[PDB]
């Protein structure tokens, strides 16, 4: 762990971040920086606990940096707080979402270089390394983790940009939801404390009915779709077609209101945006990446829903990794270890000569 | 890439196979080319003469039922960065144990053979 690349995966929700060569993240924490409301700032779980006494903020927005000054503590508490290691001492592999803007790019080489100091860094698209994870060069990712869903369509090794898909519609907006249809159904989950229990509820309990109307039917009879949970105080709550109706919000977003067509739809629609010679490869290679695709019976749906889609003769295949929560993460974990990568990083010495536009030259 | 592997790979007609070794491109010996190990992973080159002068490339990584899921990523990695230096002219082929194409099973003459075990993984647990 000394003079090692490390892998730093920052999510909209949580920070996964690593040595090159394990076989998962060392560190997994929220992307949160808290601030007295009226040391200067807490990151993380510390952040959560003193919750009571800070302004929580989220510098990542589905999948986006978006607050600069937060983000630099993130990192620093990354480095520091988390993997206990001198940033200037090891090669650092960043994550970006698909589609991230020119200028976000920039900004991250920018700090990591005059703020940090790394002797050297390298940005990877989080869905591509999902793929590489995989044992795959092409493939159609379904990345969804707490702020974002992509579909991203993957041929040779590289993203196709105008076939890519994106969704604001994941993990927060589905725990909000349990939230409010289970407080419906009688109990009561309002406090912020009690979004933690829900959140919890819907990572145990939940998952992907294959038949939503079957699925509805068969819990107005019997009792046998039905689980039991055991509150932190003791008391016990029995969780019912709620376990199901939430993640159902994926494939149906009109539940909260939202516009958009379901996962499956922009799976089958970003698939349809690429050259019809390779569709076949994309539809036979479809990858599920991220905490939120995590359900049960995900695959299964999936399966169902876009072999309806498609030519009945396409022969269709959804891989879900049962280690997928860190699939973005142990892709760059192998990148940044391989023998033929250490000639890819971004130098110091490259950086102070061409700036941060070399990133776009580097890593693409 | 300044790998010597990649110095070597598609300069002539031929078959050159590399098996993944602990996150390196490491070249198999030529008399033990058909033998694959189900616990490896391998990367495939497939270089063809073409009646314009110049060389066609084909690319498979072949994957063991066995095989770490480092070995698996690697030569995943490895195909997409052979490609590049290839001058993208490669075409790349996933081939997995017990589905493999017709194209690479006739790559080898006297047939294609399984055999059990292999090299650690590279990863720390
Ligand atoms: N078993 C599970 N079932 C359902 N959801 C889960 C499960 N495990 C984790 N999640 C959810 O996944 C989310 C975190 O996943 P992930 O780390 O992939 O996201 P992220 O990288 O922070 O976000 P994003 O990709 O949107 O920027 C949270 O919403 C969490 O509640
Ligand atoms: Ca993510
Ligand atoms: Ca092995
Ligand atoms: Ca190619």
């Amino acid at each position: 762990d000394e003079t090692t690349a490390l892998v730093c995966d920052n999510g909209s929700g949580l920070v996964k971040a690593g040595f090159a060569g394990d076989d998962a993240p060392r560190a997994v924490f929220p992307s949160i920086v808290g601030r007295p409301r009226h040391k200067d700032s807490y990151v993380g779980d510390e952040a959560q606990s003193k919750r009571g006494i800070l302004t929580l903020k989220y510098p990542i927005e589905h999948g986006i940096i978006t607050n600069w000054d937060d983000m630099e503590k993130i990192w620093h508490h990354t480095f520091y707080n988390e993997l206990r290691v001198a940033p200037e001492e090891h090669p650092t592999l960043l994550t970006e979402a698909p589609l991230n803007p020119k200028a976000n790019r920039e900004k991250m080489t920018q700090i990591m270089f005059e703020t940090f100091n790394v002797p050297a860094m390298y940005v990877a698209i989080q869905a591509v390394l999902s793929l590489y994870a995989s044992g795959r060069t092409t493939g159609i990712v379904l990345d969804s983790g707490d702020g974002v869903t992509h579909n991203v369509p993957i041929y040779e090794g590289y993203a196709l940009p105008h076939a890519i898909m994106r969704l604001d519609l994941a993990g927060r907006d589905l725990t909000d939801y349990l939230m409010k249809i289970l407080t419906e159904r009688g109990y009561s989950f309002v406090t912020t404390a009690e979004r933690e229990i829900v959140r919890d509820i819907k990572e145990k309990l939940c998952y992907v009915a294959l038949d939503f109307e079957n699925e509805m039917a068969t819990a107005a009879s019997s009792s046998s779709l039905e689980k039991s949970y055991e509150l932190p105080d003791g008391q016990v709550i029995t969780i019912g077609n709620e376990r199901f109706r939430c993640p159902e919000t994926l494939f149906q977003p009109s539940f909260i209101g939202m516009e958009s067509a379901g996962i499956h739809e922009t799976t089958y629609n970003s698939i349809m945006k690429c050259d019809i010679d390779i569709r076949k490869d994309l539809y036979a290679n479809n990858v599920m990446s991220g905490g939120t695709t995590m359900y049960p019976g995900i695959a299964d749906r999936m399966q169902k829903e876009i072999t309806a889609l498609a030519p009945s003769t396409m022969k269709i295949k959804i891989i879900a990794p049962p280690e997928r929560k860190y699939s973005v993460w142990i892709g760059g974990s192998i990148l940044a270890s391989l023998s033929t990568f250490q000639q890819m990083w971004i130098t110091k010495q490259e950086y102070d000569e061409a700036g941060p536009s070399i990133v776009h030259r580097k890593c693409f | 890439v300044e790998h010597p592997e990649f110095l070597k790979a598609g300069k002539e007609p031929g078959l050159q196979i590399w098996r993944v070794e602990k996150f390196d491109l490491v070249p198999v010996p030529t008399n033990l080319y058909g033998d694959f190990f189900t616990g490896d992973a391998y990367v495939i080159l497939k270089t063809v003469q073409l009646r314009n002068g110049n060389l066609q490339y084909d690319l498979h990584y072949w994957l063991g039922n066995e095989c770490s899921q480092d070995e698996s990523g690697a030569a995943a990695i490895f195909t997409v960065q052979l490609d590049d230096y290839l001058n993208g002219r490669a075409v790349q082929h996933r081939e997995v144990q017990g589905f493999e194409s017709a194209t690479f099973l006739g790559y080898f003459k006297s047939g294609l053979k399984y055999k059990k075990g292999g090299v650690a993984s590279g990863f720390k647990h």
